[PDB]
DNA sequence: CTCTCTCGCTGACCTCTCGATG
RNA sequence: AUCGAGAGG
DNA sequence: TCAGCGAGAGAG
């Protein structure tokens, strides 16, 4: 997440979709109001989202399933 | 809310429907009282209010009156921005042609009809528009098309143009103007000055000219003047209109106060200063800054140094928000006052609001995509920007007075794009070839080269050491030399088939400096990669090998450590330059005297006729060239090796430690050709036309030139400087054309399925197919034995395997042989050179290709004067 | 040699590449132009991969004749006609220089942006053309997301709704 | 950052409020160009349908 | 049918200081 | 605003 | 100015 983002690219699949997934996740924390799945460690929402993606807790299918569950 | 743009000719009804007001005969703004004239070019009724929600007379000044026209003024109450929108019209008193449809290379208003341009132009200039309009309106397109088709390289164009009029829904008689549109007023404003006078645009003059001449035609019709006077005025109006539309098509250019041509409407949309190239393909932006650049040798590869005076201004809204959040201010002016007064609490907010926010840095000539890059700021004192030493070559940057610009991303998507696409830790390979772009140079090369050399009978030679740390202790204590030859116990690691690391320990013959340098090499690399003297190529090869084997993350650390060590050890050596380092061979005088004697003796064969008058020239040239080569060889043989050193009693020879020789041999700055000019002979010069001057320059730069030699040497210098100065435009124009031709080619598919390809022959074969896909059946050289399966990507291992068996030639897929329409497919392209894997979908390859071709010609330009 | 040699190779100046294509196939002209350009570029020690020249060459040859029309349109029409078991069409490929290839495109906004605004605008107004905004320059001028990179997927939605 | 009169104000207010999002519109230079071309007697317009 | 020969028409990155004229 | 003159990368 | 190209008259 910091210095290098190569870890998350190999998990999402390509660079152009990682940006969209990370932005969608980060807007939830910044404005919507949600809690991180990882320790905050004094980071900005973009870096927290990248860390969550790197761990394996966030991708498109999970967000879609959660949105369906909410409604 | 839209998906297309339509263009077509206009009609008088459409123009009348656009307008908000009738014709406008009066002229101007009534300079005395600034309120505009009624029914004029500037008119409140036709175009709108001069002030927001206020009438011209002033009777109504409230929002409650919105939508009410004035009875005494006739002015509606509305927002004043409508003055940018509403248009007007002028009623011409006689038909006038359109200069665009008359004057062109394929003239249109004269191709529907048979006659050529000369006679029709004679008719229009009264030597009449009514006749041409009647001829155009009194034609049948369908019957003419049928006759022409039945009759049948000169009629096909007429048939096509007639069919175009039939299909397009236009009328051939609409090419003759009847009503003139009038542009909105705020797009041609009147600008006040400090003095009483005003500054006006060129359009307001041409409108007034056309209006006055058209009104002059009006009076003649009422007075029933003879047609002789009338025919003169009709020629006048068509001369005025042609000035307003496109001035200078038929040379009659109209000027103003100065002797400079006025600018027409067609001049504001075309050219390098038109709307397209100056306001729509580029513009000026907010949140930007500019400054001079210095060097920062302590930074990490992803960092940059930013002044805090610039940072405070660049991030103002973020600071305002963070101030309002904590309650330190309530209104929007308290925060502004706090920031202006520069309190002690804003310097911590600013530190909090830049913690992980990247910025973009750009240098002015942007030749390829590596001219803009993203970094993380570090707040510094001063007014200059600090830049990492390892990113200069990609920018073509220096520290001689250069400048740079900085931009700030705003939205979350922009920040993530900057971090994931443009950050300098993602750009380590070139997109035009495969080789890396971050490479050490100069001081780093010199330092590593100095550490890794060896000497004879140095201090501490012949010891047996337990490891690199003992070597560092011995060097720091002053008990051993950096160049001593010793035995050291070394442990190294190698990867197995499953990818695990296996260790191996032994004793090796090496030097103290190499053992010291071994401590920064990552695990998984052999010891032989540093057991030699290092130059530019060796260091670049080390970096490439590390990237190939281990990956991306270790490579950044390795590069930073290399730079730190090179800077650290270059300073400790004390390398300098002096006049005694430029050694001149002792046999130069004899060689020069012998050459002079030879050329003097060859003149005896010319005083008494024995050789052609054009034959002594070549002989003299060859003699002088041979003498130059002899002198150069003697100098370089004397410089490269000079030891005469004592080894345990005896005398021995070894490579030299001359400063200039070390600088040239390490690959830091020097060249073998320039040492010749420093300490050999400058050589043969050339005349401005290109011929060779008969006698050469026999002096180097250590012993100075005289007046004649110095005067001769200036021709080439000026010629090179002029060449550099006067042909950057050729490269710029070529690059622009290349970009424009191929700007809309994108990878839009995954597999075309076609079987075609091209056959590649050896330039080695490996360098010509690394990163392609096998088009057709290719097998091992043995019969019925297959080496590589079809449709495979050839990486390093595959290339090594095929080079082991000496593969003759391979067939691969190409972009040009693809059946995909509107784009190309991934497999026909192949590898993406900037990453290593296969190409992804949605990448603009046309712009990349155009930049890759264009850039080297430009860089070739401005380096001519160095020689 | 030099810069003018390169600037003349890309505009198909007559001394032939035309006959090379018309007699031995485009597969031969590709290699011919690649070799000729790399001959100029390899004297100075410049390394450029061969893909980019191939891209420019493919963009150079884009029209066809059987007046003059677009190659892809002819291919699509032939596929449609052969889908019904009918007689297709036969065509001969063309080749133009980059300056002429740029001014002959289906979009008039980009052509007007390039150069020679008056001629392009006059022809467009005479014919009554439409612009579908399918390139990078058109979306830049209007102010939308370009159909590449992180915006590519976006445009894919629009086609799904049409 | 240039030519969008409503977008610039909305972006400024959003940044002050702590929300990093934009609502783009249409640049003004395109409108100026459309009016200028219409002043030459040529009909150019956007097809909403 | 088919080479000569005139003759126009369009084209050739970023930043800073001064004055004279609108 | 346009024109002329000079300077830097 | 210089280079490049097409449209238009010629003399066979
Ligand atoms: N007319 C011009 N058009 C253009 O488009 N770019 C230009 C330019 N003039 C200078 N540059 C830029 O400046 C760099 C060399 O100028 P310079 O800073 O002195 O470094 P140089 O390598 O010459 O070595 P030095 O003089 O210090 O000994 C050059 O590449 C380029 O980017
Ligand atoms: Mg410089
Ligand atoms: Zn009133």
């Amino acid at each position: 997440a910091r210095v290098t983002v190569q870890d998350a690219v190999e998990k999402i699949g390509n660079r152009f979709d990682l940006v969209l997934v990370a932005a969608r996740r980060a807007r939830q924390m910044q404005v919507g109001g949600k809690d991180p799945l990882v320790p905050e460690e004094n980071d900005k929402t973009t870096v927290i989202a990248l860390r969550e993606i790197e761990e394996g807790l966030i991708n498109n299918q999970i967000l879609d399933v959660r949105e369906r569950q909410e409604q | 809310e839209f998906d297309a743009i339509k263009i077509a000719l206009a009609s008088p009804d459409m123009i009348r429907s656009w307008s908000f007001g009738e014709v406008k005969k009066p002229e101007t703004i009534n300079y005395r009282t600034f309120k505009p004239e009624r029914d004029g070019l500037f008119c409140a009724r036709i175009f709108g209010p001069v002030k927001d929600y206020e009438c011209l007379c002033g009777k109504y000044k409230r929002l409650k009156h919105r939508g009410v026209i004035c009875e005494k003024c006739g002015v509606e109450v509305t927002q004043t921005k409508v003055r940018r929108e509403r248009m007007g019209h002028i009623e011409l008193a006689s038909p006038t042609a359109h200069i665009w449809f008359l004057k062109s290379l394929p003239s249109r208003i004269g191709l529907l009809l048979d006659m050529p341009l000369r006679d029709i132009e004679r008719v229009l200039y009264f030597e009449g528009a009514e006749a041409i309009q009647a001829l155009l309106k009194s034609m049948d397109l369908e019957q003419e098309c049928e006759q022409l088709r039945e009759e049948l390289k000169k009629l096909t164009k007429r048939i096509k143009l007639l069919e175009a009029f039939v299909q397009s829904g236009n009328k051939p008689e609409w090419m003759i103007l009847t009503v003139l549109p009038v542009l909105p007023p705020d797009l041609r404003p009147l600008v006040p000055l400090d003095g009483g006078r005003f500054a006006t645009s060129d359009l307001n003059d041409l409108y007034r000219r056309v209006i006055n001449r058209n009104n002059r035609l009006k009076r003649l019709l009422d007075l029933a003047a003879p047609d002789i006077i009338v025919r003169n005025e009709k020629r006048m109006l068509q001369e005025a209109v042609d000035a307003l539309l496109d001035n200078g098509r038929r040379g009659r250019a109209i000027t103003g106060s100065n002797k400079r041509p006025l600018k027409s409407l067609a001049d504001m949309i075309k050219g390098k200063q038109g709307r397209f190239r100056q306001n729509l393909l580029g513009k000026r932006v907010d949140y930007s800054g500019r400054s001079v650049i210095t060097v920062g040798p302590y930074l990490r590869l992803h960092q940059c140094g930013l002044p805090k005076k610039m940072a405070l201004e660049l991030f103002k809204p973020f600071i305002y928000g963070k101030l309002e959040l904590r309650g330190l201010a309530t209104t929007i002016k308290a925060a502004k006052k706090m920031v202006e007064r520069e309190e002690a609490v804003v310097w911590d907010i600013l530190d909090e609001v830049i913690r992980e926010h990247p910025v973009l840095l750009n240098r002015a000539p942007t030749l390829h995509r590596l001219g803009i890059q993203a970094f993380e700021p570090v707040l510094i004192e001063g007014k200059a920007i600090q830049l990492h030493p390892l990113v200069c070559a990609a920018y073509n940057a220096d520290f001689d007075g250069d400048q740079m610009a900085v931009h700030v991303p705003l939205t979350l998507e922009a920040q993530l794009e900057a971090r994931a696409l443009m950050m300098s830790t993602n750009n380590i390979l070139s997109p035009a070839n495969g080789e890396p772009i971050i490479v050490p140079s100069q001081d780093v090369v010199l330092g590593l080269y100095y550490m890794t050399r060896d000497c004879v009978n140095a201090k501490g030679e012949g010891m047996v050491l337990t490891g690199p740390k003992e070597a560092e202790r011995l060097y720091r204590s002053g008990l051993a030399s950096l160049h001593a030859r010793v035995k050291v116990r070394i442990t190294e690691y190698e990867k197995d088939a499953n990818g695990e690391l296996v260790a191996k320990t032994s004793l090796k013959d090496t030097t103290v400096g190499r053992a010291i340098l071994w401590m920064i090499v990552p695990k998984g690399l052999p010891y032989s990669i540093v057991n030699q003297a290092l130059g530019k190529k060796a260091i670049s090869k080390m970096l490439n090998t590390c990237y190939r084997i281990l990956g991306l993350k270790p490579t950044v650390i390795f590069a930073d450590q290399i730079m730190y060590t090179g800077f650290a050890y270059a300073a400790r050596s004390g390398a300098s330059v002096g006049i005694d380092d430029m050694v001149i061979p002792e046999k130069k005088h004899e060689i020069i005297s012998e050459a002079e004697a030879e050329v003097a003796e060859i003149q005896e064969q010319f005083q008494s006729g024995l050789v052609t008058a054009g034959e002594r020239y070549n002989k003299v040239i060859d003699i002088w060239a041979a003498a130059n080569d002899r002198v150069s060889k003697a100098m370089m043989d004397n410089l490269q090796t000079e030891t005469v050193i004592n080894r345990d009693g005896q005398e021995e020879k070894q490579v030299s430690f001359n400063s200039i020789y070390m600088m040239a041999d390490s690959g830091a700055r020097g060249s073998a050709a320039q040492i010749r000019q420093l300490a050999g002979m400058r050589g043969l010069m050339a005349k401005p036309d290109g011929s060779i001057i008969e006698t050469p320059i026999t002096a180097n730069f250590r012993e100075g030139l005289n007046v004649l030699q110095y005067f001769i040497s200036t021709h080439g210098a000026r010629k090179g400087l002029a060449d550099t100065a006067l042909k950057t435009a050729n490269s710029g124009y070529l690059t622009r054309r290349l970009v424009d031709v191929a700007q809309d080619l994108v990878v839009t598919e995954d597999d075309c399925g076609t079987h075609e390809g091209i056959m590649m022959t050896p330039e080695p074969l490996r360098d010509r197919v690394l990163g392609r896909v096998t088009a057709e059946d290719v097998l091992k050289p043995g019969t019925a034995d297959i080496l590589v399966p079809r449709n495979t990507l050839l990486h390093e291992q595959w290339c090594d395997l095929l080079e082991e068996n000496s593969v003759d030639a391979v067939k691969v897929r190409s972009v040009v042989s693809c059946d995909t329409d509107f784009g190309v497919c991934a497999h026909c392209y192949g590898r993406d050179l900037a990453r290593g894997h296969i190409i992804n979908k949605g990448e603009a390859i046309g712009v990349i290709a155009a930049q890759s071709i264009g850039e080297p010609g430009t860089q070739l330009t401005m380096r001519t004067f160095h020689i | 040699g030099g810069l003018p040699r390169v600037a003349d190779l890309f505009e198909a100046r007559r001394p032939a590449p035309h006959d090379i294509l018309r007699l031995r196939g485009v597969h031969a002209v590709t290699r011919y132009i690649v070799n000729e350009v790399q001959d100029v570029y390899r004297l100075q020690g410049v390394k450029i991969n061969d893909k980019h020249i191939e891209v420019i060459v493919r963009q150079m040859l884009r029209k066809a004749t059987i007046e003059q029309v677009e190659y892809s349109r002819v291919k699509i029409a032939n596929r449609e006609l052969e889908a019904n078991g009918k007689v297709g069409a036969t065509y001969s490929r063309d080749l133009l220089g980059i300056t002429k290839a740029s001014l002959a495109t289906e979009s008039f906004i980009s052509a007007a942006s390039f150069q020679e605004t008056t001629r392009v605008l006059t022809e467009a107004a005479v014919a009554g053309k439409r612009d579908e905004l399918r390139g990078l320059k058109e979306n830049v001028i209007v102010g939308r997301l370009i159909p590449a990179g992180t915006g590519y997927a976006y445009h894919q939605d629009r086609m799904r709704r049409r | 950052k240039s030519d969008d009169v409503n977008g610039r104000t909305k972006m400024y207010k959003n940044i002050v409020d702590g929300n990093h999002q934009m609502e783009p519109g249409m640049p003004e230079s395109f409108n100026v160009l459309l009016k200028e071309i219409r002043s030459l007697g040529i009909n150019i317009e956007l097809e909403d349908e």
